[PDB]
């Protein structure tokens, strides 16, 4: 259950288009989020590992 | 505050803690006991974080917390509902003159003694006492009863906490 | 008439012949390089050893 | 139809009650009022006929692309535009008109759209170097977007103001500039030399005010507007029916990609008329209830939208303090729907609706890592209070998470194991497993906690804990064995869902030959293999830098050290692999006017429409491909960079936690 | 035209001239102290928008049209 009439159509087809548009964008915009985060989470994790082996390598001297 | 919250005895040692006057001084006590509330809210204990934040007299918060966590449970037939329903009955008996004062968290006491009829309703209705529980909700003024209300109760509504 | 593949050749002719003739073009670089080889500029000195 | 005045049954009336009138001269002149009223009434109706010729003309004109989009003159259509915008603005409008004038607008805005994404707009107005030409440009284009948001502002009429989103969108499309190429990195320079700082300010503080004055002149429109703006937008995402629903939500979406403009001002302002908490409970109630499988797909439409939408808040740090502000996670984990454990006749749809909330508790985490550039310059007192996340705030997050993938454990546990009954795996399986390892890598030192803590009391339930730590650990380090070992067979199982996902299983990539789909199926893996090694990392090295779990055992049941060591090497080889063909991108991007008529086929691969495109145009479509394919590449070399040092940091762990457990057995 | 087009020059090569003097001597003065609203930031601000000025107005005379040595 549901010249001009074509045009009717391509007026549907452009507006589906423009909202298809934008939640591809949004879609892109997060994995590029994402893929930031887990950077961010591994050079921050690696950094406290570098700290924590400089507060193990004094205590044998 | 770290102690305080991991203690078995964590509101009796906090309270003990106001005695230590020449080691903690009042201000540092009711920042432990800040940290200690918050770092208890942390946790989901709604009840301990109360208890704290009555301990230095913050009534604002403690109605704050108590609609939070009794709107978001307020229908449910859960132990939870039911032992936060217990322990706001007791903040109704015995803190009410408190609660009832303050300037700020004035609408947040109005909702406090709105709630505390809508768990009395929910209990009668999730317990088939239909009539008592349509005299609970009649008694709690948000509804209209006639035609000649419903102006009335659509303006009203719009003076309710969030929690209602 | 023109064909579509003939207006899109006539097309590659023009595109093709400005690149030679704008005053940033080929011809334009030929004459500076040129020029800086009259006025000495690329003959850099001969240290020997 | 339309009504005439009957001159006839006038006139007969008239003099059947002539008693009225004084004399006749009066009946024949209230007749010449009715022939007068009659003449303007058929110029009314032939000045509607002729519009609705003149929008059907053009309409056709363009929707059929019977004008070649590199000829038409956009300073032309740029010129109509803003003519038409005008009247697409008057009160006085009929409906209809103003509707064939609105599709008009539109029609014009999308082959605007069609010019831009296959050749540079104005070309002709940067080679006259006329800053008076650039001008009159932006202030064409600024005069049709200050009219788009008049038809917002004075429209009652639903489809008005749908057109006016749709152009408003499409107009923000057009606005915005495409991405700067990425900036090298000679990570050699470490030695003394001095001078070569200070000119660096110079080249920004114009390319940053060039793109600057277009989004500040949007942002100074915005901001003029934005409390009738946004609350006619807001009411209309809530107001409209089920299609233009969905267009009012998608411009919201493209508006606060822009709010930050004016400083996250929509975003407040969504918060001060309760639009987020009620569009959550809009969302859950209606959509993640029991009814779930009666879900209407026109609406399904509308809670991809909302979902989108949420996405789109997710994306701002102000947005994640916004959305734990109305208890997101917890009230979305509440919602009957999650409780579901899901059968075959009814799969998809349960990850049609699953994977865009997996998107938005992954995009919940992400801001949580800004708080580490405090360098204490005091001096002036602005007071404003912007709530840096605090110790608290990502351990909120991370518990609200922790306890949704505890109690919905049996759940997660089916989609952790990947035990696919399905005969194939697919993309959108893998999509929502990307966001599963993720989520279990950003929670998993609470894992840790909550199986390590032993209270002296209740024995029962610490036991319990570690018990789920056990079935969530050996289905996650036997995903680490699947994914890595059968990596290959599983991007030559993986099928398309979509027709998005046939056309890029045709698609060949030029730096790799494999189909795109065989790519986004792998670059997903990389990103599965990814998390669960930063999961691996985080239950191996605990906090003092003790051991914790095992996830591989001694041998050269838990899988063996053997794996870590070939994860190294064929991560250690794609490494190698991404540097040569980034190498071969930057050399096409550094020779694109250049390449074959055989390389312009390799990248551009479209059909037998690829003899049609002109050279400018091909050039143009080439040189962003390959900014778009550098970009990919770069982040996959970080990625597998960090994958590296993982895994020789996993290594080493497990080789002195067993050096030392064999050395406790000799004293 | 031809005279304020000569009396904008000729104006633009005073200030160069004496900023490049003023260059000098501060080149000298920001050496020898440094080994044993603040009005600072004005200078420093006209001292840059002084430079980018004239890099711009030299830009917008160089970079058909006819360059102005041609008319």
């Amino acid at each position: 259950d549901v010249i001009d009439g074509y045009l009717k159509v391509q007026f549907e087809n452009i507006i589906l288009n423009t909202i298809c548009d934008i939640q591809k964008k949004t879609s892109k915009e997060f994995q590029s989020h994402y893929e930031q985060t887990s950077i961010h989470d591994w050079n921050r994790d690696k950094k406290y590992l570098e700290e924590i082996l400089g507060q193990k390598h004094i205590k044998v001297l | 505050s770290e102690l305080v919250v991991s203690s078995p005895n964590g509101f009796k040692f906090a309270h003990e803690l106001s005695l230590f006057s020449e080691f903690i001084n009042k201000q540092q006590w009711r920042t432990i006991i800040e940290q200690s509330a918050l770092e208890l809210e942390n946790k989901n204990e709604y009840q301990s974080a109360i208890e704290f934040w009555i301990m230095i007299e913050e009534y604002p918060r403690v109605l704050e917390i108590y609609n939070s966590r009794i709107s978001v449970l307020l229908t449910s037939i859960s132990s939870e509902r039911d032992q936060l329903y217990q322990f706001g009955k007791q903040l109704f008996n015995d803190y009410q003159g408190r609660l009832k004062t303050t300037s700020t968290a004035r609408t947040s006491y109005l909702a406090f003694e709105q709630l505390l009829k809508l768990c009395d309703f929910f209990d009668l209705y999730n317990k088939e006492k239909y009539q008592e529980a349509i005299q609970k909700i009649e008694n709690l003024e948000i509804l209209p009863i006639s035609e000649s209300e419903i102006d009335s109760k659509v303006q009203d509504y719009r003076f309710l906490s969030p929690h209602i | 008439t023109f064909t579509t593949s003939e207006e899109r050749i006539m097309k590659k002719i023009y595109e093709l012949f400005e690149e030679i003739n704008q005053p940033n073009s080929i011809k334009s670089k030929v004459e500076e390089i040129s020029n800086q080889l009259k006025l000495g500029s690329m003959e850099k000195e001969k240290i020997k050893y | 139809t339309s009504q005439l005045l009957d001159i006839i049954k006038i006139r007969e009336v008239l003099k059947n009650d002539f008693n009225r009138f004084s004399n006749e001269f009066e009946i024949e002149r209230e007749l010449e009022e009715c022939c007068l009223i009659n003449s303007s009434i058929q110029l009314y109706n032939s000045k509607l006929k002729a519009l609705d010729g003149w929008k059907s003309f053009i309409n056709i004109s363009l929707a059929q692309n019977t004008i070649e989009i590199d000829t038409l003159d956009e300073s032309l259509l740029l010129s109509l535009l803003q003519r038409i915008v005008i009247d697409f603005s008057n009160e006085r409008n009929p409906i209809e008109s103003t509707l064939s004038i609105g599709y008009t607008i539109l029609t014009i805005l999308f082959t605007l759209k069609l010019k831009k994404d296959s050749y540079q707009l104005f070309i002709n107005s940067s080679l006259t170097t006329n800053s008076t030409d650039s001008n009159v440009i932006e202030q064409k284009m600024k005069s049709i977007f200050e009219g788009l948001l008049q038809t917002v502002l004075k429209s009652p009429h639903q489809a008005i103001r749908g057109i006016s989103y749709t152009c408003l969108i499409q107009y923000l499309d057009l606005s915005a500039t495409t991405p700067t190429t990425p900036s090298l990195s000679p990570l050699s320079t470490s030695i003394n030399n001095v001078v070569e700082m200070n000119n660096k300010s110079k080249n920004k503080n114009n390319q940053d005010k060039e793109q600057g004055y277009g989004n500040l002149n949007i942002g100074l429109i915005i901001s003029k507007i934005e409390d009738k703006f946004i609350r006619i937008l807001s009411s209309d995402c809530n107001s409209f029916s089920r299609g233009w629903r969905i267009t009012a939500i998608s411009c919201m979406q493209s508006i606060l990609s822009i709010d930050n403009l004016c400083g996250h001002r929509s975003l407040m302002f969504l918060q001060n008329k309760g639009f987020i908490i009620n569009m959550i409970n809009d969302t859950c109630s209606k959509y993640l209830s029991d009814n779930w499988e009666n879900i209407d797909p026109k609406d399904l439409h509308v809670y991809k939208s909302q979902m989108s939408l949420l996405l789109k808040i997710s994306q701002q740090m102000d947005g994640v303090h916004l959305l734990m502000n109305n208890n997101v996670i917890g009230s979305f984990v509440k919602s009957p729907f999650l409780n579901y454990i899901p059968t075959d006749k009814i799969f998809g749809k349960f990850i049609e609706i699953l994977l865009p909330i997996l998107q938005l508790f992954a995009s919940l985490c992400c801001y949580c890592n800004n708080t580490s550039k405090n360098n204490g310059n005091i001096n002036n007192n602005n007071n404003v209070g912007g709530t840096v996340l605090i110790g608290s705030d990502r351990n909120e997050i991370y518990q609200e998470l922790f306890d949704f993938l505890s109690n919905h454990s049996d759940l997660f546990i089916i989609i952790l194991s990947d035990q696919s009954s399905f005969s194939h795996p697919t993309l959108s399986s893998l999509k929502v497993l990307k966001l599963t390892c993720f989520l279990f890598s950003k929670v998993s030192s609470l894992f840790f906690k909550k199986s390590t803590t032993t209270s002296s009391s209740t024995s029962t339930t610490s036991s319990h804990n570690r018990t789920q730590f056990n079935r969530f650990h050996y289905c996650l380090i036997n995903l680490l064995v699947k994914y890595s070992v059968n990596s290959k067979q599983i991007i030559e199982l993986v099928k398309p869902e979509n027709i998005d996902e046939e056309l890029l299983t045709e698609k060949i990539d030029f730096s790799y030959r494999k189909n795109q789909f065989q790519i986004l199926i792998k670059e997903t893996i990389t990103s599965i293999i990814h998390d669960l090694l930063l999961y691996c990392r985080k239950v191996s090295i605990v906090q003092d830098s003790n051991f914790g779990f095992v996830c591989f055992n001694s041998n050269l049941i838990l899988p063996s050290i053997d794996l870590a060591i070939n994860i190294l090497v064929d991560n250690i080889l794609q490494y190698s692999f991404y540097k040569v063909d980034l190498s071969q991108c930057f050399k096409l991007l550094q020779s694109y006017d250049q390449l074959t008529n055989y390389q312009y086929q390799e990248i551009l691969q479209t059909g037998e429409d690829y003899p049609a495109f002109g050279p400018t145009q091909r050039n143009h479509m080439v040189e962003n491909i390959l900014k778009e394919k550098i970009i990919d590449i770069e982040t996959q070399i970080s990625i597998i960079h960090e994958n590296i040092e993982i895994l020789l940091l996993l290594i080493v762990s497990h080789s002195f936690y067993f050096c030392n457990s064999l050395y406790l057995l000799f004293q | 035209s031809l005279k304020f087009s000569k009396s904008i020059l000729s104006t633009i090569y005073l200030s160069i001239v004496l900023k490049r003097s003023n260059k000098i001597n501060n080149n000298n003065q920001n050496n020898d102290n440094n080994n044993e609203i603040n009005d600072n930031n004005i200078e420093n601000y006209e001292n840059e928008y002084s430079n980018n000025l004239v890099e711009q107005f030299l830009t917008t005379f160089f970079i058909d049209y006819n360059n102005l040595f041609i008319v």
